[PDB]
DNA sequence: GATCATATTGTCCAGACAGT
DNA sequence: ACTGTCTGGACTGGTCGGCGCTATGATC
RNA sequence: UCUUAUUUUUUUUCUAUUUUGCGCCGACC
């Protein structure tokens, strides 16, 4: 438990995470010491941007299109789409496998080329 | 006659039981009969017409607190006094406790037991590798009856 | 799969940061506090990006420091159950592959790595398949979902995650290219 | 069963009697272990010349321990002024401890050979003008815990020991000199694997185990961990009390680990036959498991007092010494040359029936620290020969140019002011890079100060106690000579971690010898984390490396190796230091010793059991003995019995 | 030392048994019962359990191992 | 001689209670 | 409803200094 | 001149870093 009480809390995505994780290296680059963080954050942080698949706006943009496309799904649902971003239906379907809901096909398309858009 | 119980030392009860024979031998006693089994300890039972009778022969003895006021009924002590192996009642799969041995207060399971060789198998629940060794059936005490 | 939280607490500032700024001081002292720790219900604490409000001191008794109730940023890491992961192999052992997904590393058993008795090369450390072929080696991108996480202790390290691969749609990247090529 | 000891020992009077002269005074004979103790009246015409006692051994086949009777006995307060006017005073005598129950005295001196004798015969003065059975042992220049406990144990439990030693001696000769009718060799465990090896030997009339072990690496898994207890014969042999004898032919866990394991469930109540180094080293390698399984969790496989038990158990046997130690099974012990007071087990079954030689872990190739493994016996039958080595690449490198690049390593590490870390075992490497380090800074080649941490000390003070166990050349320096190798001023003791946080934060260059090779535990690990950001510094790996250890991992090149700091919060170790790999000091046999050995053995063996390797291993070494000199080769798996006879 | 018959399952202190003449002797045995009249129920219960135990006063046993 | 299980079961004030 | 009776609990704090005790009757 | 039984591959190191209690007596504030 993270202090007295949790007031919001967000699935953040990958790109966004890396941003701040980026953001705290330059504060402990500022820190006269050389070392930023310990070694998980700068394991994350090297993770994040091996993994950075998007931009950070670009992934908020996303996951918001995402939350305001559909009602069912939340903001972990979103996390992870964004963060494979998938391109068929195999993915989505090992995805949503043990999930609540075993979507359509035509869920899934409409999903698929939502995903697609500005994809690198 | 009456059974009643004198309660002695314990570890000596035969001992008692044996000063109490020689006085009553020596001292002409109204006793009947004298039992002093090995698994009770500290007590011995005398069959006795009265409770006067056992404190008078029990009087002058160091090692005899006292004689309870109540009278044995015979079907209490009837088992007593049966010819029955010490391996009997015990069946595979419970735990026991090794009273006495070289696995002096231990704790074990039993595997096999038999009457004909007066013995009994037991694997130690403390030893990480199942090592079956053999001890005497009166040296094992039941402790939780299962399967 | 990361988390950002916002946070109320209690936060114990010395009396040797009372010159400095009462929030970078309470910063500091979060971070010299929770970051690098693992929580129950909250997972990987990872950092502790900035703080929104604070409030005036209270000096308890028997104690010369000021306690502020302080709201904060905390970005964390928290692994889910039956939750899809990306990552690289990093360590590979007979028993077993390591691969970094964040801040933890995940542990794929070589048993269920793949469906295929998959012999462990110990010359190159490589995973060589018998019948499919495939050559698995460090710096591969993989995608795999958790299937067990041990919350037995609060440190990051002590903490074991267990991941299932065997499943279809799974591996490596190029192994996934492929079966959707069929597909 | 039935006894015929108290006929033997009529008879054994009887031809004392006729041979020993009646104006002696012999009073009682018995049997203490597997020697004959004759208690005599007047040892002044006992022992008046050494032929008599001579003859009298070598016609009864007995070790022959005469000893004053209890009637007389000089007073300890003048014995012991007697028996250092009549010590000479070169030989320093440190202990004098009396025995009244059964009438010796102990004599534990810096120099025994004095006290001994030049034939013995000094002894026999002693116990003539004094009347008292001398026993003489070595005073370590370094002094030994393990030792002390150890000498502690045996004279505080006289009475147990002296109880114990007869019960032995009465089992043992229960019977006159028997024949076997059959023969036969079982394996418990080693067969076909590494770790938990148990020999079982089994005849018509006794039941002998050899060098029952533990398996350190499949320690999570029972079935693997422990020699199987499920084998109906070894059964049969705990549960009727048939085991004869324990011997272990060298003191390490996998062929001394689960010994107090018996004692911890009276599982076993007979002696231990070993030489005297291998039990002490036996003693501190399985305190030092039982330390570190207690540390890590889980729970102990035993309790002190099942060692201190063993301890009491345990029978000395010295290198070439004959002993009855069944019925039908003579034991004697020959230089292994793996360990200190490694052994090789000769058993002789029968009268000429057949021999078996065990030699477990051994090493052929004339090593600096101890003399080469021992190839003739009297007469051979049977070898069961280890197979760590035994692949057809296997093949070590040799110790000469090892040695040299250690030298030149260390050499190039000092000369840039740098530190040298050293991991090695608590036995075995570690002792031999000692003697490496001294002979090269003999010459003046270092005068650096060397470090030892982590039971090292002990291990090196065990070694320092019985010299006569080590090389030829090693003999000769600490006997003939002055000079002991191993008391070279620049060998150092910690005492603390004060001690060694001063050697890690002194700026002059020096070498410590670690005790984990892995770097799992003890003080290599902190050293490992106080000098891997130094790049001045280096680590020597001297042995073999675990995967998944700390010593694995930086060995594979790895310069930042993140581990559980204080805090709970994860540090990175950034290591800037050298690492070096030279593992050619490992003391088991290579390929080519293996085959040197089998070709060069005296007398053939007409079968050789290969074990204590890995399967694919023992076999390929089989195949290849008997595709070679055609002997008849064997690898058996566990739980297989062969009928030697 | 003391031994207990087999047989009988007398307590004797003598290698000579003299109430049932067996040469079966037992240096091992416990639950001693006293004796002292014949018509006494225990003795009336050893009588149905051994019947060539408690014949005359003395020292018996139910067990003998 | 050296060990070993057992070793017994002054006054005053206030609250609760049978008795009449 | 009263009245004498049985039972239970507490009896100022602190300090200096000393004296003395904390096994034994069977068993091999 | 006849019934009712089955059958096969994925977990690692030879070991380690300042005597209480009980009770008595006396004295002082
Ligand atoms: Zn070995
Ligand atoms: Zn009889």
């Amino acid at each position: 438990m993270i202090g007295r009480k949790k007031l919001e809390e967000h699935y953040i995505t990958i790109a966004e995470a890396k941003e701040l994780l980026e953001r705290r290296h330059a504060e402990g680059l500022a820190e006269n010491p050389e070392e930023p963080m310990f070694y998980e954050a700068r394991v994350s942080l090297e993770h994040a941007e091996r993994f950075a698949k998007l931009k950070p706006e670009q992934a908020r943009e996303l996951k918001e299109k995402l939350m305001g496309l559909f009602d069912w799904i939340n903001e972990r649902i979103a996390a992870k789409l964004v963060d494979i971003l998938p391109e068929d239906y195999l993915d989505i379907r090992v995805i949503f496998a043990k999930e609540e809901y075993m979507p359509t096909p035509e869920e899934a398309e409409e999903i698929i080329k939502v995903i697609d858009e500005y994809r690198p | 006659g009456k059974i009643f119980t004198v309660s002695v030392t314990v570890g000596q009860e035969t001992t008692t039981a044996n000063l109490i024979y020689s006085k009553a031998k020596t001292y002409n006693l109204p006793l009947y009969a004298i039992l002093s089994p090995s698994k009770v300890k500290g007590y011995i039972f005398i069959e006795a017409p009265n409770k006067s009778a056992v404190e008078e022969a029990i009087r002058g003895i160091r090692h005899a607190k006292r004689v309870l006021p109540g009278e044995i009924p015979f079907s209490e002590i009837e088992h007593f006094l049966e010819e029955k192996p010490a391996v009997s009642g015990f069946e595979p799969g419970d735990i026991v406790e090794l009273i006495a041995g070289p696995f002096k207060g231990e704790k074990a399971k039993v595997v096999r037991v038999d009457e004909s060789k007066d013995e009994i198998v037991v694997e130690l629940v403390s030893s990480v590798v199942p090592i079956p060794v053999t001890v005497r059936g009166e040296y094992v005490r039941l402790i939780s009856k299962r399967q | 799969m990361y988390k950002l939280l916002k946070v109320k607490d209690v936060v114990r500032i010395p009396p040797r940061m009372f010159t400095m700024d009462p929030k970078e001081a309470a910063k500091i002292v979060l971070r010299e506090t929770y970051e690098g720790i693992y929580d129950r219900d909250e997972g990987v604490v990872l950092a502790i990006l900035d703080v929104e409000e604070i409030s005036e001191g209270v000096i308890v008794p028997g104690d010369g420091a000021t306690y502020h109730e302080a709201i904060f940023n905390v970005l964390v890491w928290e692994p889910r159950n039956q939750e899809v992961v990306e990552g690289e192999v990093v360590e590979m052992m007979p028993y077993g592959a390591f691969i970094r997904i964040g801040p933890m590393d995940g542990l794929v058993h070589i048993s269920q790595l793949m469906d295929d008795y998959v012999v462990f090369d110990e010359k190159n450390r490589q995973f060589i398949g018998k019948e499919t072929n495939r050559v698995l080696k460090l710096g591969d991108y993989v995608r795999a979902r958790i299937i067990g996480v041990s919350v037995k202790s609060r440190v990051i390290r002590e903490n074991k995650i267990n991941m299932t691969m065997r499943q279809p749609g799974l591996g490596k990247f190029e192994w996934i290219e492929k079966e959707k090529k069929k597909a | 069963r039935e006894t015929f000891v108290d006929d033997i020992l009529k008879e054994i009077r009887e031809i004392i009697v006729q041979m020993v002269p009646r104006e002696a005074g012999i009073t009682d004979v018995e049997f203490e272990g597997p020697e004959l103790v004759i208690y005599v009246k007047n040892p002044e015409a006992m022992m008046k010349d050494g032929e008599l006692i001579k003859n009298l051994a070598k016609v009864l086949k007995k070790r022959i321990s005469v000893r004053p009777d209890p009637d007389i006995l000089l007073p300890p307060e003048k014995a012991e002024e007697l028996i250092k006017q009549l010590v000479p005073p070169e030989a320093e005598i440190t202990n004098i401890s009396f025995d009244p129950s059964v009438g010796e005295v102990l004599i534990e001196a810096r120099k025994p050979g004095l006290v001994i004798g030049k034939n013995g015969e000094t002894l026999r003065l002693i116990t003539q003008k004094v009347h008292w059975a001398p026993r003489v042992v070595r005073t370590p220049p370094i002094q030994s815990q393990t030792i002390y406990s150890i000498r502690s144990i045996l004279q505080t439990e006289s009475k147990d020991r002296r109880k114990f030693l007869r019960q032995v001696g009465r089992n043992i000769y229960r019977k006159s000199e028997y024949k076997s009718r059959w023969i036969r060799i079982t394996g418990l465990g080693g067969f076909r694997e590494v770790g938990r090896s148990a020999l079982l030997v089994q005849t018509d009339e006794s039941y002998v185990l050899v060098d029952f072990g533990v398996n350190i690496a499949a320690l999570k898994d029972p079935t693997k961990a422990y020699p199987h207890f499920d084998a109906p014969e070894f059964r049969y042999v705990l549960d009727e009390g048939l085991l004869d004898a324990i011997i272990i032919t060298h003191a390490a866990l996998d062929h001394s680990g689960m010994l107090p394991y018996l004692f911890r469930y009276k599982l076993f109540d007979g002696p231990i036959y070993t030489t005297p180094p291998t039990r002490d080293l036996m003693t501190l390698l399985q305190q030092d498991f039982i330390e570190i399984q207690h540390m890590n969790g889980v729970e102990p496989l035993y309790r002190p007092k099942d060692i201190k038990e063993v301890i009491k158990h345990t029978i000395t046997l010295d290198y070439g010494e004959v002993r009855d130690i069944a019925p039908d099974i003579r034991l004697t012990l020959h230089n292994a040359g793996h360990i200190l007071g490694s052994s090789i087990v000769h058993l002789h079954i029968g009268n000429g029936l057949h021999n078996i030689a065990i030699t477990g872990d051994f090493k052929f190739i004339p090593t600096r620290l101890f003399e080469p493994a021992v190839s003739r016996f009297p007469r051979l039958e049977t070898l069961v020969m280890e197979s760590t080595y035994g692949g057809s690449n296997d093949y070590q490198m040799p110790r000469e140019e090892a040695e040299k690049r250690l030298i030149e390593v260390i050499h190039q590490t000092l000369k840039r002011g740098g530190k040298v870390l050293i991991p090695a075992m608590a036995v075995g490497r570690a002792q031999e890079i000692m003697m490496v380090l001294e002979e090269y800074a003999r010459v003046g080649g270092i005068e650096v100060p060397i470090y030892l941490d982590g039971m090292i000390w002990e291990a090196t003070a065990i070694h320092t106690a019985y010299p006569e166990y080590l090389s030829k050349h090693i003999r000769e320096q600490i006997f003939h000579e002055g000079y002991n190798p191993f008391l070279n001023p620049i060998f150092k003791s910690v005492a603390n971690s004060r001690e060694r946080q001063d050697i890690i934060d002194s700026g002059e260059p020096a070498i410590i010898i670690a005790t984990s090779g892995m770097l799992v535990g003890g003080p290599s690990v902190e050293y490992f984390k106080q000098l891997a950001p130094d790049p001045k510094n280096s680590i020597i790996f001297v042995s073999y490396q675990a995967e998944g250890t700390l010593g694995r991992q930086v060995q594979r090149g790895l310069r930042e190796i993140p581990i559980v700091g204080e805090d709970g919060r994860t540090e990175v170790i950034n290591v800037n230091m050298e690492v070096h790999t030279i593992d050619g000091f490992s003391g088991a046999a290579d390929r080519r010793e293996l085959m040197s050995y089998v070709a060069r053995v005296r007398p053939r063996p007409e079968r050789i059991i290969t074990v204590h390797g890995e399967a694919h291993k023992c076999l390929d070494l089989s195949s290849s003995i008997h595709k070679k000199f055609g002997i008849s080769t064997r690898a058996p798996n566990n739980l297989d019995a062969i009928r030697l006879k | 030392k003391e031994r207990a018959c087999r047989h009988c399952h007398y307590i004797t202190t003598e290698d000579r048994c003299p109430v049932c003449g067996s040469r079966d002797l037992s240096d091992d045995w416990f639950d001693l019962v006293i004796v002292l009249d014949v018509e006494s129920r225990i003795a009336k219960k050893l009588r149905e359990s051994i019947p060539e135990a408690a014949k005359v006063p003395g020292k018996y046993a139910i067990r003998v191992r």
